[PDB]
RNA sequence: CGGUCGCCUCCUAAAAGGUAACGGAGGCGUACAAAGGUACCUUCAGUACGGUUGGAAAUCGUAUGUAGAGUGUAAUGGUGU
RNA sequence: UUUGGUGCCCAUGUCGCUGUGGAAACACCUGGUUCCAUUUCGAACCCAGCAGUUAAGCACAGUGGAGCCGAAUGUAGCUGCAGUGAGAAUAGGAAAGCACCAAGC
RNA sequence: UUGAGGGCUGCAAUUCGUCCUCAUGAAGUCGGAAUCACUAGUAAUCGCGAAUCAGCUAUGUCGCGGUGAAUACGUUCUCG
């Protein structure tokens, strides 16, 4: 999906996933911002479902912008395997998000639209939601 | 401009060796001077080689040609004609007919198969 | 001396004109250098020794042939390969190579439509083409079939090459 | 990038360095330069960092070849009681002059 | 050390001129066509 | 897995003192060391040997 | 059944070191009378500029350029007179 | 007192600009038979002389232009729920300094 | 072939006339299968006239005249 289309290393580390938040402790481009309230790692089959409902629900008359971005890429080997005999196999490419970041930055509409897209867009990330407004 | 003749040969042969003069300007000046070109020797002495030089130069000069006959024909096909659009895809000009004659601009004879029938 | 001449006249010249308060502020030529290039044969098309040879005969410093600085992907030419030639002349040797190009090399062109417009690198550096072989005083016509022309270039020891036009305009140079 | 002075500057660097690093051994070294009027000459004692002993044509001489230069400064190494010391070319080759001032050192009985 | 090496003389007869520096090492007083005297963009 | 082995011995003795390499592809040659010799205590010319 | 059985570099590996797997990666059974020692002197990769053959890249000239070549080489570290 | 060299320290030392002076010196410079020499040449090294030089480098004053260093609180991190003290940003700093000899003091 | 200048035809020459002069001189140093022609003025070859006619690179056609060959053993294989 959306994902990187090279990598020099096909197993990386798992994520260092503990934590509050490094860098991002602030809205930057959009007016209302996503904060999340749990540190988990988030794939990119909900990432892309999110931002394909946040622009049906609010198209190019306002503008989102993503803070995050799925930088890593994560392994999960079959079943019937035994221990050992090599690492396994990758999957997919996922996201790391700590409790206390901002990943979407909302900008160009009404406060309710935006508050509207931040709950839809809440309920559709596993990770609880949390609100904030830009201000100067 | 001084340097173009074959090596021990009548010097008024060797002269039309320069893309833009041939026998009938530099033979006109000759006979018109009187200098009676040597037989199958490529020179006698440079006394006139300047003179016969600038002599030459009052009728035209073989590069200058180049020059005279690359503006003639850019100015040709700058103005839209059918003359311009024919020299802009070198092909004969002056008329004649073409069905797989004018064989000498056109390259190597290329094809490669036509309609066919049972 | 087309040398005594320049350093009795022109330096004298140049600093009436251009106000300089010390009499070494004028620009002065500090060399020639001379490079050819080749690349029509692998490594052996007349064993580039024609070329060497004449330079040799033309030029009072001994000719030298550089090596391979990068690796060639067009042909087979790394670490070494000669190619080309270098001679970089000083003295005396470098007037008698001026004074053959500004009355005889440009003269001996077949059609010349002047020079000195743009031909520098906005540093203080000027250099000249030639696309003939036999278009200096000493070059024998029986050499290596294909003629070959040469490349040379002139620096002074500050970079207004403005004033170097001027210079050259002044030691007979088209413009 | 060479004023052909600050080359000399490097150089003499570098073959300074040299015998303070490659020569563990307690000796004052001779550093001689070449200047385009005349030729100086110092000594330089390591563990200590300052001159021992200097000599040019300014306040003995005029000009130059003279190996008067040496005899002189030669003369203050046995006033120093050394005559132990390691000859810096600096930034110049041995010879010429250079040579002389070796020669210069030699016949006075300095061990280099 | 090097080629032998000599100074020789230049004549442009068409401009009517000598110069000597140095020429040819192996003829004596060469001549020439045109020169920088005759330039064709230097003659008023 | 390459062999490079050759022999280096004294002329005046005819030892056996130093074991080396040296590459046949490049020069079958022949190289004529100078080392030390014991049965001549002194630096003489050591000839190569298979 | 399959893979490996020895040697060496990095991460795993807890700011000395030490320290597992059928972990993630990689190379090795070398080269060399020169790629050795010593003395001499010399200091980038590149980019832009200007040039007949002549290419995005041939060589030179002018600079800028502070590590972005090279120091046999798989890698590490150091390596800018 | 400065100037010349020198190591020391290898940027808060750097690269750049505006002016100053070289009379003694340093530097450029004058040339290359010869000491010596150019991967190739008085380029460079080297010989013997200072006509001219303050322009080039050398320096001294200013230039915060670039480069570069970097205050406190708070905060990241952690050792038993207190201590510990960060980095980055920030005030700002920023035109080297320390010794020896030598000439004019 | 390309380019320039003169001259002619016709009301008119760019589509598409022609000639001359001047500038250049593509290729080609006898061509693979297939093969046409004629038994003496013949082949081959050097020229001229008529036609269509304002113009007509038609080297075409109809003729004219000059110079002037080779072989023929054969009908077995090729065609009729």
């Amino acid at each position: 999906m959306l994902q990187p289309k090279r990598t020099k290393y096909r197993k990386p580390h798992n994520v260092s996933y503990e934590g509050k938040a490094k860098g991002n402790s602030y809205v930057a481009f959009g007016e209302y911002g996503l904060v999340a309230t749990k540190g988990n790692w988030i794939d990119a089959r909900a990432i892309e479902s999110a931002r394909i409902a946040i622009s049906k629900c609010l198209g190019k008359t306002g503008k989102m912008w993503i803070r995050i971005f799925p930088h890593m890429s994560k392994t999960k080997k079959p079943l019937e395997v035994r221990m050992g005999s090599g690492k396994g196999n990758p999957e997919f490419w996922v996201a790391v998000v700590k409790q206390g970041t901002v990943m979407f930055e909302v900008a160009n509409i009404p406060e309710s639209q935006m508050i509207k897209a931040l709950t839809r867009a809440g309920h559709k990330l596993p990770v609880t939601w949390k609100i904030l407004k830009r201000e100067e | 401009l001084g340097i173009d003749i074959p090596n021990q040969k009548r010097i008024e042969i060797a002269l039309t060796y320069i893309f833009g003069i041939g026998l009938s300007r530099s033979q006109a000046i000759l006979k018109q001077a009187n200098i009676n070109p040597d037989k199958r020797v490529k020179d006698l002495t440079e006394e006139e080689f300047v003179a016969i030089r600038n002599v030459a130069s009052a009728y035209k000069i073989e590069g200058d040609l180049r020059r005279e006959i690359a503006l003639n024909i850019k100015h040709l096909s700058e103005i839209g004609a059918w003359r311009g659009l024919r020299h802009r895809k070198n092909l004969p000009v002056r008329g004649q007919r073409t069905r797989t004659n004018a064989r000498t601009r056109k390259g190597p004879r290329k094809t490669v198969a036509n309609k066919k029938i049972e | 001396n087309l040398k005594a001449h320049y350093q009795k006249t022109i330096a004298k010249e140049l600093q009436k004109s251009f106000a300089f308060s010390s009499i070494m502020q004028v620009p002065r030529l500090e060399k020639i250098v001379i490079n050819m290039g080749v690349g029509d044969a692998i490594r052996d098309s007349k064993f580039l020794e024609s070329a060497l040879n004449e330079l040799h005969l033309i030029s009072g410093q001994k000719p030298v042939a550089t090596k391979a600085k990068n690796a060639i992907s067009t042909y087979k030419l790394r670490a070494g390969q000669l190619i080309g030639c270098k001679v970089t002349l000083r003295g005396e040797r470098m007037w008698a190579f001026l004074e053959k190009l500004i009355y005889v090399a440009l003269p001996r062109v077949r059609d010349f439509r002047g020079l000195s417009l743009k031909s520098f690198d906005g540093r203080g550096n000027y250099t000249i083409g030639i696309k003939e072989q036999i278009i200096f005083p000493e070059i024998v016509y029986d050499d290596i079939k294909r003629i070959r022309g040469f490349d040379v270039t002139l620096v002074t020891s500050t970079n207004k090459d403005s004033e170097a036009l001027a210079l050259l305009r002044a030691l007979n140079l088209p413009l | 990038m060479k004023t052909r002075t600050e080359q000399r500057r490097l150089r003499h660097k570098r073959i300074v360095k040299k015998i303070r690093a490659t020569n563990h051994d307690n000796r004052v070294v001779l550093m001689v330069i070449k200047s385009l009027n005349h030729i100086s000459v110092q000594a330089w004692d390591f563990s200590q960092n300052i001159v021992l002993a200097s000599s040019s044509s300014l306040a003995l001489k005029l000009k130059n070849n003279a190996k008067l230069v040496g005899q002189d400064i030669a003369d203050k190494l046995v006033k120093l009681k050394l005559t132990n010391v390691v000859f810096d070319t600096g930034g110049s080759k041995y010879h010429g002059r250079i040579a002389a001032l070796a020669e210069a050192a030699r016949e006075r009985g300095l061990n280099f | 050390f090097h080629f032998p090496s000599q100074s020789v003389s230049f004549k442009c007869a068409s401009c009517s001129n000598s110069f000597t520096i140095e020429s040819t090492l192996k003829q004596k007083e060469i001549t020439i066509d045109i020169c920088g005297k005759c330039h064709p963009f230097y003659i008023g | 897995a390459v062999k490079r082995s050759t022999r280096l011995g004294c002329n005046d003795c005819r030892e056996i003192n130093y074991l080396t390499f040296k590459n046949v592809k490049k020069n079958p040659e022949k190289l004529a060391l100078n080392k030390f010799c014991s049965r001549c205590r002194k630096v003489v010319v050591h000839k190569e040997v298979k």
